[PDB]
């Protein structure tokens, strides 16, 4: 009966409890690190010439 | 998707005749149509053209207030009532299916085309090269000039490439001059600067023979330019 | 030539300017409270029926600002006019009253139109054919009342004596043209009860609320059109036929105020009984809060 | 038994979360303080995009960062061609209950669906120049949220049946189904790499899945309701996510966990629309008081608000290029920002 | 115009679509939407039946006025997550079976249902046509079986019509939306062929009164 979806369910976390997690530090610090280095290339952030912006009117 | 065209024959000069052009295999109320018109010997000359809905209707200098261009959606049929026949009308006039939309393909589909013989500020485009001899095989440039610059504001160089293999309507091979249309091999290609353009054909086959027209559409007198025949 | 039209005079011509000018004033102070509320509401703005609404508090602003204006300055003012502006300022009183009841009979087309065709009533009016028979409503009252601006200038023949340089011509003409828009009203709204009872008769063969709520109010609509601008319309139906020459000048100089009170019982009578201009209201004053 | 199952399920939840707790050693908030501020941003609507006449549910941004296509209650499908406000297509739905649409990234095909249980894909660059029906992929026994595109032939769906699933176009089955979701699955987005997907659903929990073997990978939560919108980050390790708790939450997948949360007091309305500005520095979010609030991924802060709206922001999407953000609302209306 | 010709001829085939799209609005703005949320699955395959996959479309025409319905019951789903699709449907037509009162109790969870949907926040001024279905069975049962199981407190003889008009006024009091909405109660059986006609008097109804709010009379 559900016995065998608590069984699946208990390998599904046994499969996902080893996975191999890095230090939150490096992570926050490439995603610092992404948003930095690609900054001149956001037209969002960073407002474009009119020229350049294809929505002038 | 096929055009068939009715009409034609012997006229008295003077005389009234109507061209039918039945639309199969296709949306015919969401194409704009064109009638395109190609001398004995000459190259192609547009005639007239009626949009979806009817709404704007275009005419050439020659056949203004003289040919009549309507249509019937609802029986996907084109008309050309053309009244008081000239000598010079004689030709095999072409049924030519165009949609406008970003990205289209306009004259993507040109029809058989019926043969009348009478009884007896536009952008001018020239290509010099009236025939060049071709091995099979080989690499060609057909090179096609503009008077007016083709490259308009909004970004697109509206020129486009057809071919007419003998005894058979023109096909569309690119459109904007740099858009392979649907079907073609990927050995056409087609570049250009706003008033100078060419087009290549990389491992040319038989098949490739024929003639080639340049096309614009920035304006619209649309005007073609002398055929550049690609014999062996 | 107006010195025989001079008949209020006194502490009652005191008594009539205080009154008159405070008419005027909080009518024209609740009109454009109205006449922004639909504006700036930007939803109700697009509604088909309260720019109707709009156009008839526009008009009463009209109406109370240059009637005011005009009967203050001509009667305890004693102040004389010219030709040209006295005839403009007759033609601008006309037009704006003529442009109120012009959009009474269209709110009240409207309501019937609401009744009559209830699944295609968004359909058979949009925004854009609101404004295009407001305009022509418009245009129509625009031309009928500034006639006498043009048309006829009390030529050598009677002129009313209630209307100083208003031919009996025109007092006739304009008679026979309001009397046919008030009898549209009344026969709208009439048609609009008739339906509404039709209506409720065949729900409850299946299972006396719509037919008495409609019932209510558009009685009460027309009651106070008709007891605002009946005693005028009556004693310029006097005016036209008797010699035009009595006391009883008088008397319709007092009563026209009545027309003022129908400008200033508009809007409460036809905007703030919607609940739409009620939260309209809230809204603008919890912004007003800031 | 059944007990001991249970035991060992909680021991091992209990484990994972010892782990998240051992990795987290430092806050965003305190890595990214010494950064300088996002700024005060404005945008000004660009473009306005009308002819709905109904809600509009869903949009999608074409891989041009031109063209866009809009679902709406009315069963119209339009594409539209945001530098001139043009409709190039207005595809007449069978349903006219759509609440998903997607743009190919070739850009040949568009996909709806809906309360249907279908999300149809139709040929828009066909001959004969009218849009038609490619395939009408049927299977899912719930309402389909939302599906996206992976390539022209294969279609990944999220449903509310907790079941997502991959579909082969060309034969019209499901080629992989992803179960594991225990409630309704309202939002998924597609890694650029377009190798694993993150789906979020109502069970206040966002699943990643890899769309080869067809298990999930990861398991994120901390929200307390439903989720009903999710964005990959655009650099692929973070994924971004909205529910009716009113807070935007990052998640991280080479930490397994939560790195900010975004959210204020002043709002309480629910996000139905999250998406990532090109960089990954801006968070977009549709928000239910008719206000599509721009966050800052790195710092909590909110750098500005697009308040535009009349009604609820349903759908979001940013240009391709990043050089336009285009939000559509309840109010049949579908503004360009810039 | 700095629009070359291919622009111009997009911009009319926009204006074109945009002309279509109008027509179509305008047909569907004479279309009249309901919404068929029944109880369980008793009272709707009936009620299909006489007046004529997560959505059943059921369209039909009765005095000239095109009428839309809903069987939104086989979704099988979270209600809350796309109940607000159908926001402004016309009406919500609602199937309560009067048999049931035997068979928690099934009244119990219709009365469950409607809480759930007469009280619901994008359901405010929709207006409910409710449906009470399967009369004769009640007539039948209540003879020999009294309204005590259903409702504890029920002051009524065991004659029909006191028992009905106890049902009925129970429904009535289920909602909290007095004044914004009314609640259309018809009771029905599988003979009756009225119900048609009842449906057309209660939707002019709700589409009379929300004219009237529009125009400003109300
Ligand atoms: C023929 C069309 C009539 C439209 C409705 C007009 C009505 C509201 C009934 C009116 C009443 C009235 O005094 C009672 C006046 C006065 C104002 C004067 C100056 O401005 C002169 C004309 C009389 C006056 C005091 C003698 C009116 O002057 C337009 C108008």
């Amino acid at each position: 009966a559900s016995i065998a979806q608590a069984r699946k369910l208990v390998e599904q976390l046994k499969m996902e409890a080893n996975i191999d997690r890095i230090k939150v530090s490096k992570a926050a610090a490439d995603l610092m690190a992404y948003c930095e280095a690609h900054a001149k290339e956001d037209p969002l952030l960073t407002p474009v010439p009119a020229s350049e912006n294809p929505f002038r009117e | 998707v096929q055009l068939v065209e009715s009409g034609g024959g012997l006229v008295q000069p003077g005389g009234s005749r109507k061209l039918s052009c039945s639309a199969s295999g296709f949306a015919f109320s969401s194409f704009g149509m064109h009638w395109v018109r190609q001398a004995p010997e000459k190259g192609l000359e547009w005639v007239a053209y009626i949009s979806s809905g009817s709404g704007t209707i275009y005419y050439a200098d020659t056949v203004k207030g003289r040919f009549t261009i309507s249509r019937d959606d609802p029986k996907n049929t084109l008309f050309l009532q053309m009244t008081s026949l000239r000598s010079e009308d004689t030709a095999m006039y072409y049924c030519v299916r165009s949609i406008y939309y970003y990205g289209s393909s306009p004259f993507d589909f040109w029809g058989q085309g019926t043969t009348l013989t009478v009884s007896s500020s536009d952008i001018v485009m020239t290509q010099a090269t009236s025939s060049v001899p071709v091995t099979p095989g080989e690499s060609v440039s057909i090179s096609c000039r503009s008077s007016k610059s083709l490259l308009h504001s909004n970004g697109n160089t509206y020129l486009y490439w057809f071919l007419q293999r003998p005894g058979q309507s023109p096909q569309l091979l690119i459109y904007r001059m740099s858009n392979l249309a649907s079907g073609v091999p990927d050995r056409f290609s087609g570049s250009g600067s706003g008033t100078a353009f060419t087009l290549t054909i990389s491992r040319l086959e038989a098949e490739d023979v024929g003639v080639y027209y340049c096309m614009q559409h920035l304006e619209y007198p649309l005007t073609f330019g002398a055929g550049t025949k690609l014999e062996l | 030539p107006m010195k025989d039209y001079m008949i209020l005079s006194g502490p009652q011509k005191t008594a009539v300017a205080v009154l008159c000018t405070l008419l005027g004033l909080l009518s024209a102070l609740e009109n454009v409270a109205v006449l922004y509320l639909i504006l700036s509401s930007h939803q109700l703005r697009r509604k088909p029926s309260y720019l109707f609404i709009g156009s008839l508090a526009g008009a009463d602003f009209l109406a109370s600002v240059v009637f005011a204006c005009s009967f203050v300055n001509f009667h305890v003012f004693h102040g004389v006019d010219s030709k040209a502006v006295f005839l403009l300022k007759i033609g601008s009183v006309t037009m704006t009253f003529t442009a109120s009841v012009g959009s009474l009979l269209l709110t009240a087309i409207d309501r019937y139109l609401c009744l009559r065709y209830p699944p295609s009533y968004k359909a058979l009016l949009t925004r854009g054919r609101a404004l295009v028979t407001l305009g022509i409503m418009w245009v129509l009252s625009a031309l009928v009342s500034y006639l006498p601006l043009m048309g006829w200038t009390c030529c050598p023949r009677p002129c009313s004596e209630l209307f100083p340089l208003i031919p009996n011509d025109y007092l006739l003409s304009w008679l026979l043209f309001i009397a046919f828009l008030f009898s549209g009203i009344i026969y709208t709204y009439g048609h609009v009860l008739w339906k509404a009872h039709q209506h409720v008769a065949s729900l409850s063969g299946h299972q006396m609320r719509l037919d008495v709520r409609l019932a209510k109010t558009l009685g009460l609509v027309l009651a106070v059109l008709l007891i605002c601008w009946f005693p005028v319309l009556a004693l310029m139906a006097h005016s036209l036929a008797t010699t035009l020459s009595d006391q009883v000048k008088k008397a319709f100089a007092f009563c026209s105020m009545l027309c003022l009170i129908n400008s200033m019982v508009n809007p409460v009578i036809y905007a703030l009984r919607s609940g739409e201009i009620r939260s309209s209201a809230h809204h603008c004053l919890a912004h007003w809060k800031k | 038994e059944l007990d001991q199952l249970r035991q060992e399920a909680e021991q091992l939840k209990n484990q994972i979360r010892d782990a998240r707790k051992a990795c987290a050693d430092a806050t965003l908030s305190q890595i990214t303080n010494n950064i300088d501020p996002v700024g005060r941003i404005q945008m000004r609507t660009r473009r306005t995009l009308r002819g709905h006449l109904a809600k509009i549910y869903a949009m999608h941004w074409g891989t041009d960062s031109r063209l866009l296509v809009s679902a709406s209650q009315d069963g119209k499908l339009i594409i539209w061609d945001s530098y001139t406000t043009n409709k190039v297509h207005a595809i007449p739905l069978r349903s006219s209950w759509v609440m998903t649409c997607a743009y190919a990234p070739s850009g040949n095909y568009v996909a709806c669906g809906g309360l249907d249980n279908i999300c149809s894909i139709y040929n828009l660059k066909t001959r004969e120049g009218n849009v038609r029906v490619s395939r009408e992929l049927a299977g899912h026994t719930g309402y389909l949220s939302c599906c996206r595109f992976l390539d022209d032939n294969q279609i990944v769906t999220s449903s509310g049946d907790t079941t997502c699933a991959l579909w082969d176009i060309e034969t019209g089955q499901q080629t992989t189904t992803f179960t594991g979701h225990t409630g309704d699955v309202m939002s998924l987005s597609l890694a650029p790499d377009t190798r694993l997907f993150v789906s979020g659903a109502c069970d206040a929990s966002a699943k990643l899945w890899d769309v080869r073997e067809g298990m999930c990978r990861q398991t994120f939560t901390g929200h307390e309701s439903d989720i009903n919108a999710i964005c990959f980050f655009p650099n692929g390790n973070a994924f971004a996510t909205g529910s009716d708790d009113a807070t935007c939450r990052l998640f991280d997948l080479r930490a397994d966990q939560e790195l900010m949360t975004y959210s204020h007091d002043n709002i309480i309305c629910g996000i139905t629309s999250v998406s990532f500005s090109k960089s990954g520095r801006l968070l977009l979010a549709g928000y239910d008081d008719f206000n599509c609030n721009v966050w800052d991924a790195l710092k909590a802060d909110r750098a500005g608000v697009l308040a535009g709206h009349d009604n609820r922001v349903s759908c979001l999407g940013v240009t391709d290029d990043g050089m336009a953000v285009a939000t559509g609302s309840w109010d049949s209306f579908l503004k360009i920002w810039n | 115009c700095t629009l070359s010709a291919e622009d111009k001829a997009a911009v009319e085939r926009s204006k074109m679509i945009d002309r279509n799209l109008r027509e179509d609005g305008e047909k569907a703005a004479r279309e009249v939407k309901l919404l068929l949320l029944g109880a369980g699955e008793s009272g709707k395959s009936t009620i299909v039946k006489q007046m004529k996959t997560g959505i059943v479309e059921t369209h039909f025409t009765f005095k000239d006025l095109h009428f839309k319905m809903f069987d939104v019951g086989g979704q099988r789903s979270e209600r809350k997550k796309w109940i607000h699709c159908f926001e402004g449907v016309t009406a919500i037509i609602f199937c309560v079976a009067l048999s049931d009162y035997d068979l928690m109790n099934r009244m119990h969870e219709s009365m469950k249902l409607f809480d759930s949907i007469c009280n619901n926040k994008w359901f405010t001024d929709t207006s409910i046509i409710l449906f009470l279905n399967k009369k004769d069975l009640f007539e039948e049962k209540i003879k020999k079986s009294p309204l005590t199981i259903c409702y504890p407190e029920y002051a009524g003889s065991n004659t029909y019509e006191e028992a009905a008009a106890y049902i009925q006024c129970q429904f009535e009091d289920l909602n909290k939306r007095k004044d914004t909405k009314e609640i259309y109660t018809h009771f029905t059986c599988a003979t009756d062929t009225k119900n048609v006609q009842f449906v057309f008097d209660a939707v002019t109804d709700v589409i009379i009164k929300n004219n009237l709010k529009d125009c400003g009379l109300f």
